[PDB]
């Protein structure tokens, strides 16, 4: 019956400030600390702070006493964190959770992802990887270019296909921009008879593309 | 207080034993958390105070340890329990540190990768640039290399790659690699190759194609 409502992500500007939010409902709201932790891509969790909603008691990590501001709204049991003057460094899945009655965070919210950045959005270019002509199995695919922000979802013949694939994770190219690919493998004596399209859909920016891809010639 | 897990990364396997372990710069008695988080989920705590079990936790999650050196114990591993495990002091004053979190992975037999190379699409190369893409598909362990060759020219500083998560059905790997370069670039040189370096490859394996 404890939960966290986080929002699921959010997109600012570097030298902005955001404030994020998470709404505690089961449990009486101002007997427990609600901490914030950080966690970038693929890398650990790093305690941020906390504050006790009945006292207005804070503590903070050293690096974030100047960078964030805890508080609280009792009425609706919801705790804010406010981070101020954001830099790409700031992007990341920021979880608030429940201190418990003993320590430890017992209760975690979903997370926001937060994406610090001046890139426009934009929906992607979709170009065939097209399977070897010089055949057992064979590999084709689409790369998936320049978008912003994430995600892009990527399915095969309109969700016929899903045996073999692989999506691999998105990479964040020095334009600012996003990319990536989709591969699948297939027996290749279907190559000259079997259609394979892949199936872009990147809903920021409310563009859906539908790439063949055949062999060349 | 600084805790910390000595292994990131630990292979192991279906209906064996693991043990993860987490040591305190201080004596913290038995305040020690244990978390699990699992691919794209929020942690989720698992052990408190060092050995109980929050209610519905499953029966072969267990912790030991007092003091100074704490133990997770996984005590026959299930195929839904890989994920990253995080430890956490929890005793006296902030800042309450995680340690650096512990990876789980299947270990299975050595599997070379399979190779492919993609020249960039006709399409692509009327925007003014070209990506060449070099796909290394269903091996194992992890650990791969990819050399993008130009005319022989090593290249350095041009090319991404990013690499899937385990697979749940097989326990393999895949990765991909993509060259970035101008048109102009891409257009001045002929031979195109990536190499790529693997334990299940006696030498490493070149896929190459002519611009032509």
């Amino acid at each position: 019956q404890v939960q966290l409502q986080q929002p699921g992500t959010e997109l600012v500007k570097p030298g902005a400030s955001v404030k994020l939010s998470c709404k505690a409902s089961g449990y009486t709201f101002t007997s427990y600390w609600m901490h914030w932790v950080k966690q970038r891509p693929g890398q650990g969790l790093e305690w941020i702070g906390e504050i006790n909603p009945r006292n207005g008691r804070t503590d903070f990590s050293e690096k974030f006493k100047s960078k964030a501001t805890l508080t609280v709204d009792t009425s609706s049991s919801t705790a804010f964190i406010q981070l101020s003057s954001l830099t790409s460094e700031d992007s990341a899945v920021y979880y608030c959770a429940r201190w418990g009655y003993y320590g430890s965070s017992d209760y975690w919210g979903q997370g926001t992802a937060l994406t610090v950045s001046s890139a426009s959005t934009k929906g992607p270019s979709v170009f065939p990887l097209a399977p070897s002509s010089k055949g057992g199995t064979a590999a084709l695919g689409c790369l998936v270019k320049d978008y912003f922000p994430e995600p892009v979802t990527v399915s095969w013949n309109s969700g016929a296909l899903t045996s073999g694939v692989h999506t691999f994770p998105a990479v964040l190219q020095s334009s600012g921009l996003y990319s990536l690919s989709s591969v699948v493998t297939v027996p290749s004596s279907s190559l000259g008879t079997q259609t394979y399209i892949c199936n872009v859909n990147h809903k920021p920016s409310n563009t859906k593309v539908d790439k063949k891809v055949e062999p060349k010639s | 207080i600084v805790v910390t897990q000595s292994h990131k990364f630990m292979s192991t396997s279906v209906g064996d034993r693991v043990s993860i372990t987490c040591k305190a710069s201080q004596d913290v008695s038995v305040a020690v958390a244990w978390y699990q988080q699992k691919t794209g989920q929020s942690p989720k705590l698992l052990i408190y105070s060092a050995s109980y079990r929050i209610t519905g936790v499953p029966d072969r999650f267990t912790g030991s340890g007092s003091g100074t050196d704490f133990t997770f114990t996984i005590s026959s591993v299930q195929a839904e329990d890989m994920a990253v495990y995080y430890c956490q002091q929890h005793y006296s004053t902030p800042p309450w540190t995680f340690g650096g979190g512990t990876k789980l992975e299947i270990k299975r037999t050595v599997a070379a990768p399979s190779v492919f190379i993609f020249p960039p699409s006709d399409e692509q190369l009327k925007s003014g640039t070209a990506s060449v893409v070099c796909l290394l598909n269903n091996f194992y362990p992890r650990e791969a290399k990819v050399q993008w060759k130009v005319d022989n020219a090593l290249q350095s500083g041009n090319s991404q790659e990013s690499v899937t998560e385990q697979d749940s059905k097989d326990s393999t790997y895949s990765l991909s690699s993509t060259l970035t370069l101008s048109k102009a670039d891409y257009e001045k040189h002929k031979v195109y190759a990536c190499e790529v370096t693997h334990q299940g490859l006696r030498s490493p394996v070149t896929k190459s194609f002519n611009r032509g």
